[PDB]
């Protein structure tokens, strides 16, 4: 039930412990420790910036408007969300991640402009 | 009718002063340099016109600090030549010495310390006259020049002073803007500006009146000064063609060493093989005359056109500013340029410059430090490019060599770069509202 | 298409590259470099805090309820979004910026208290 | 009206100065000062992370779906918002706090799953 | 006091009193008597609030 | 001319100081306060600096 306790469980189970891992991301002799802390903070902020860009800020589960081209992974919802662990899934769609991130960014920009031109 | 809309990620910047991080590929390019030079991306900003300024750019100061600091760090583990601040009895060198070498060298003997406290050794070595000072007016007793002021540190012989390029990269939140205007004179609007991730590598070459191994002007000689009518300012002249200079120390030296303490070895010239001749540098005469003619043509655009421009040698000051100082193969040369700046311009020969050699130098304009450069075994030859001149100014205008301050050498490379801070947040009116 | 590539373009064009610049805000010898990283983080966080205070958290384009006093800039839309670059705009509202920020803060506080009084 | 100026006022008044305090949370010799800056940043980020976990990201006042068990404090509204100051309130319910935070986290996890199962 | 100096090393100067011009007197400090007596009276008055009256 | 209160407070000390040159020494005469020196042997003028 603790940090990474769900790592060996299926994605459909592990997805319920997202707050457990989120809360464990924060917190010359002695200089290397400050350097590590600063870098840990920058890493954290970059993840938050992407969630901001994609419109997922403030939430651990975010639905989007980008579809799933089967060429990334043609497995069905059963196999992904009731067999595979997140570690195995990540090692499958590792090559096709930058593509997905780029698509998410573009979709949010289209959504922001449309919304503004509707509140006009 | 209109409402305030907030935008974030707006391509706006303001001038700013921050700390830049060095990136490279022995004093220079220390372990304190992010090992990259990847593909420093250049993103031409098109229709932007930015008020560039050298003679304010703080990048000059950062580099000055950095270099001085890197230099001092390289001497931290090296031997202090303090046991050697003793009376050195000196005589003349028993060799075939030309007239230009009279007297220039002295054969000095002294009682040196050694590994064991109760042992001592007699050592003799050859010193350049410029490194020793007579004690008791005319006497055989002499002391090393810097034993009345700071202690001398021997440079570690394993460390090479050869200049290594260092790229200066912006921290996140900042950007470096580069001026691509080929005719840019250092100040004012620059119509073609691009954004770069990191500067090109700049070689921290240390020289005085003739700038060596720098960047050349793309098309024409460019004369840059903070205020051209102010005689208190230096003039940096960037050449559009190199002038090749060939320097030598044509004496085959034998280097010997002693232990002066527990793991402390001192290096010195033991003897000279062959005749004793003056060190010197060659500049092609015709090339040099063409180079000055180009400089004169450009000076006449700031000064009267139907005028007279005269060149002369530096008028005074110490050896550090009256000569052309440079590091050639590890030795420190002080060359006399009066043979280069002796002409008046009104509306396969070569020039040979005599050079003095010193082993005890101060490098930076400081009082509290002194360094001993170990002598180098064999015969030294180096070839370098003159890429610019540092001039000062007195009808008829007269120009003389300058260059005492190091910041000016670095300005000749950093003049095209500016550091700005990105300010991504801002507002503008739109017809939209919550 | 790169960082600040749109700096010389008009405001109405430059507004389409907001994600390009946002992503370039994040990533004794070495102390001054460590200080620079820490300060860069504090700067970043202050801008994010401010967007939060105004009710713009999580978005690149935020419409508000504050009107534009013509005394700040009496230019029309086709003279601000078609004839001006963000650099020239910034040096025109530069001395009315704090006024605007203060109004944005007040508007959001009023909205928050009114929403809470409506959830009852 | 300055930082902590409302500290001696009642909760119902002090709540109108939340931005006064929020804006004052951000901005070998010198190492201790770097440590202080880094820790101030980590502290700030942990509070922001926690608001995100609870579904209160981006706002100073957040209403939730967790009810008030009267065992924590059975004082009525006219006693809490008209008389008590935030300092006295904090002392009163300080040891029932890490129960409240746990409840807020659980509530949000349920809220996220229900909204995804509805966007289907 | 006349202050003199010598070098003891490579740019290292040592300073010392060379000589005294005139007579030798003891260093001293002056405190006004009335002011000081009033000052203690006030201190005593307050000490008596912690100690017996 | 020493006021009675200062008798014994100052001493005139001669010493061998180092010089710029490692192999040379110089004679130096300086005035020390008694509180900064200590005797070494008794019935002798051999005194040394207090903290050596
Ligand atoms: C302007 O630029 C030119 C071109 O780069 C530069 O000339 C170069 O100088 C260096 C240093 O003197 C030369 O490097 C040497 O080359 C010889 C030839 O084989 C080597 O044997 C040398 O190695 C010894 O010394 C090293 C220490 O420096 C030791 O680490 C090593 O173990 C050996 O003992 C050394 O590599 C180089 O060849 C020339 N280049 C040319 C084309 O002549 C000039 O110095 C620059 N001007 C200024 C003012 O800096
Ligand atoms: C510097 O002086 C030394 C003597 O102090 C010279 O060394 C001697 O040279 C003679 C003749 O070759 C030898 O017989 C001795 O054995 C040498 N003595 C030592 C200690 O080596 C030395 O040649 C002189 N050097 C120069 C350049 O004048
Ligand atoms: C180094 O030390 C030697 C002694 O080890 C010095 O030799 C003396 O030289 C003077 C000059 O002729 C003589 O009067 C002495 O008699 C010599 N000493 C002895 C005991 O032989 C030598 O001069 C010293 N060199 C220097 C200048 O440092
Ligand atoms: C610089 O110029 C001098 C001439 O002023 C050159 O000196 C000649 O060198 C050759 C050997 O290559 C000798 O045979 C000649 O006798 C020398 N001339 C004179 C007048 O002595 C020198 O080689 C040139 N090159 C440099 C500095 O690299
Ligand atoms: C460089 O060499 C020239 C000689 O060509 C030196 O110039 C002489 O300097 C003395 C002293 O001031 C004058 O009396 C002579 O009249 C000068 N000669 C000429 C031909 O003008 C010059 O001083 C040397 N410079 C350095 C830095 O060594
Ligand atoms: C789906 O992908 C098709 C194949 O193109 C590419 O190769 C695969 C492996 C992925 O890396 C993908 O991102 C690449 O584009 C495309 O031809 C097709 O157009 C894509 N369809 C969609 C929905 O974009
Ligand atoms: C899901 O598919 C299972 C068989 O998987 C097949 O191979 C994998 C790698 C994918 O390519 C997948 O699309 C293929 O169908 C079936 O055994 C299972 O019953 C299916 N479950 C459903 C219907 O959701
Ligand atoms: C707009 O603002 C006026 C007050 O602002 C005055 O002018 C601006 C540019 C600043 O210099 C500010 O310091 C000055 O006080 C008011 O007269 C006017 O009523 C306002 N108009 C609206 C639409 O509210
Ligand atoms: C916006 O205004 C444009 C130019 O008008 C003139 O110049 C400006 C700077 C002011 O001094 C103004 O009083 C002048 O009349 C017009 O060309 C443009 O059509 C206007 N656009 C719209 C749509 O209103
Ligand atoms: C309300 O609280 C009752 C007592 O709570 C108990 O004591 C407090 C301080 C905590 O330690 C809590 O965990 C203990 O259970 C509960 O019995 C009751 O179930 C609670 N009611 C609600 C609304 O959940
Ligand atoms: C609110 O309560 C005042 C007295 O409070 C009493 O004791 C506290 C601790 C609570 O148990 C509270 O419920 C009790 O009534 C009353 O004087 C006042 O009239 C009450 N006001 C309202 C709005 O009910
Ligand atoms: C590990 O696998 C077993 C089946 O072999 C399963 O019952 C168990 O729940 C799994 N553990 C976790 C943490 O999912
Ligand atoms: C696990 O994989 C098998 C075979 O592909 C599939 O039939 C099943 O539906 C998947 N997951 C579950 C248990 O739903
Ligand atoms: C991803 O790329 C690597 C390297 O090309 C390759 O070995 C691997 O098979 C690829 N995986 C997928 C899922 O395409
Ligand atoms: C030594 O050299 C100097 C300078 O050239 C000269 O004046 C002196 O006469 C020379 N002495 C001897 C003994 O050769
Ligand atoms: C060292 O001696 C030279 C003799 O020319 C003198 O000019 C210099 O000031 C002296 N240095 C010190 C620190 O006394
Ligand atoms: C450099 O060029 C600018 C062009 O605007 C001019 O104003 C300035 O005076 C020039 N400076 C020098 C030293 O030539
Ligand atoms: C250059 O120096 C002269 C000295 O008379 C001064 O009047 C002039 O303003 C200076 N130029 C600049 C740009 O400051
Ligand atoms: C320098 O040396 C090169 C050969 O390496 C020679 O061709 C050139 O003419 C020389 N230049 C001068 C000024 O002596
Ligand atoms: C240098 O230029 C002048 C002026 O054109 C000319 O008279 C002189 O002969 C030239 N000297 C050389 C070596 O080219
Ligand atoms: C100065 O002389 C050049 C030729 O070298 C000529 O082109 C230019 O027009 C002249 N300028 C003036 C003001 O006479
Ligand atoms: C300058 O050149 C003249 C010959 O025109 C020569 O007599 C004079 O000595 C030279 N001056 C210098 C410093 O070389
Ligand atoms: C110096 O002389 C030695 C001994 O003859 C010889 O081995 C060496 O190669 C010479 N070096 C030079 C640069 O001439
Ligand atoms: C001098 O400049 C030429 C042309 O750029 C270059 O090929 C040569 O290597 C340079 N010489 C030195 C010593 O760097
Ligand atoms: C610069 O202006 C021209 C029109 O003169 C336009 O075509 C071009 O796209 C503009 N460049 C940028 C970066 O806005
Ligand atoms: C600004 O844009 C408007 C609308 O396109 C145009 O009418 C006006 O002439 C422009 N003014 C300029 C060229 O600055
Ligand atoms: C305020 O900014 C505007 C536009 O930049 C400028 O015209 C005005 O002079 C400025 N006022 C002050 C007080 O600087
Ligand atoms: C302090 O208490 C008095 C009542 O005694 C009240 O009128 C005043 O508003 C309170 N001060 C603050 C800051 O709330
Ligand atoms: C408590 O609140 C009541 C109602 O606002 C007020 O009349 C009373 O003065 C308050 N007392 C204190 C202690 O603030
Ligand atoms: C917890 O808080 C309550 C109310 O403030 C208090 O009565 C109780 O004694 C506290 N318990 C502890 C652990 O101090
Ligand atoms: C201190 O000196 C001043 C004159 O500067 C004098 O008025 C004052 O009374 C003296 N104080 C004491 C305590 O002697
Ligand atoms: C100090 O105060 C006491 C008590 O009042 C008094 O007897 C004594 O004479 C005072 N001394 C002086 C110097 O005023
Ligand atoms: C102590 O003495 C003072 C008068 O100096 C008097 O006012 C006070 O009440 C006394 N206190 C007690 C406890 O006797
Ligand atoms: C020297 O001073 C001491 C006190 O430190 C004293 O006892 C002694 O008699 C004095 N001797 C002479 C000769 O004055």
């Amino acid at each position: 039930l603790g940090f990474l306790g769900a790592a060996g469980s299926t994605m459909g189970a592990a997805s319920m412990t997202l707050t457990v891992q989120a809360r464990n991301l924060l917190s010359h002799w002695g200089i290397k420790q400050l350097q590590a802390r600063v870098l840990a903070v920058e890493h954290y902020l970059r993840d938050q910036q992407l969630l901001g860009i994609w419109g997922c800020s403030g939430k651990l589960i975010c639905c989007t408007n980008v579809p799933w081209n089967s060429s990334w992974s043609n497995r069905n919802l059963s196999e992904i969300w009731d067999n595979m662990t997140w570690l195995q899934w990540d090692k499958e769609i590792s090559n096709y991640t930058q593509i997905i991130y780029g698509l998410l960014e573009e979709s949010q920009n289209q959504q922001e402009k449309n919304e503004q031109d509707l509140l006009a | 009718n209109l409402w305030v809309t907030v935008y974030y990620g707006v391509p706006v910047w303001k001038d700013a002063e921050t700390t830049l991080f060095c990136a490279s590929d022995n004093v220079w390019a220390t372990h304190a340099c992010v090992p990259t030079d990847p593909n420093p991306q250049e993103i031409h900003l098109e229709n932007v016109t930015e008020e560039f300024n050298m003679w304010k750019n703080n990048m000059v100061e950062q580099m000055h600090e950095d270099i001085i600091s890197l230099w001092d760090q390289s001497l931290k583990p090296c031997v202090k030549l303090t046991p050697l601040c003793v009376t050195l009895q000196c005589t003349n060198v028993t060799n075939n010495i030309t007239d230009d070498m009279r007297g220039e060298l002295k054969n000095c003997s002294f009682n040196a310390t050694t590994e064991l406290r109760n042992k001592r050794q007699k050592v003799y070595s050859l010193f350049y006259r410029l490194d020793i000072v007579p004690m008791g007016e005319n006497s055989t007793n002499y002391r090393l020049i810097n034993c009345n002021t700071s202690a001398i540190t021997q440079a570690c012989p394993k460390v090479s002073f050869e200049p290594i390029p260092i790229h200066y990269c912006a921290p996140a939140g900042f950007a470096i803007l580069k001026c691509k205007d080929k005719k840019f004179n250092g100040t004012g609007p620059c119509p073609s500006v691009s954004t770069v991730q990191c500067t090109h590598g700049i070689k921290p070459v240390v020289s005085t009146q003739l700038l060596l191994n720098g960047s050349l002007a793309e098309e024409e000689v460019i004369i840059r000064s903070e205020n051209i009518t102010n005689n208190a300012k230096n003039i940096l002249v960037q050449l559009n063609t190199p002038v090749q200079i060939n320097c030598t120390r044509p004496n085959n030296n034998t280097v010997k060493s002693i232990r002066i303490g527990p793991g402390q070895a001192f290096y010195y010239t033991g003897d000279i093989i062959g005749d004793i001749r003056q060190a010197h540098c060659n500049v092609s005469k015709a090339t040099w005359n063409e180079t000055l003619g180009k400089v004169v043509k450009q000076l006449r655009k700031h000064f009267g056109n139907n005028t007279i421009i005269r060149f002369a040698q530096s008028s005074g000051g110490d050896l550090e500013v009256t000569t052309h100082s440079f590091n050639c193969g590890g030795e420190f040369f002080y060359c006399n340029t009066s043979g280069l700046f002796n002409s008046t311009w009104i509306s396969n020969d070569s020039i040979t410059l005599p050079c003095r050699i010193k082993q005890i130098i101060n490098m930076w304009q400081r009082i509290g430090q002194a360094m001993y450069a170990p002598p180098i075994q064999g015969v030294i030859r180096c070839v370098s490019n003159i890429t610019g001149l540092i001039l000062t100014r007195d009808t008829t205008e007269t120009f003389r060599p300058g260059g005492g301050d190091m910041r000016d050498n670095w300005r000749s490379e950093l003049y095209k770069y500016k550091v700005v801070k990105i300010e991504p947040l801002g507002v503008a009116p739109t017809r939209c509202k919550r």
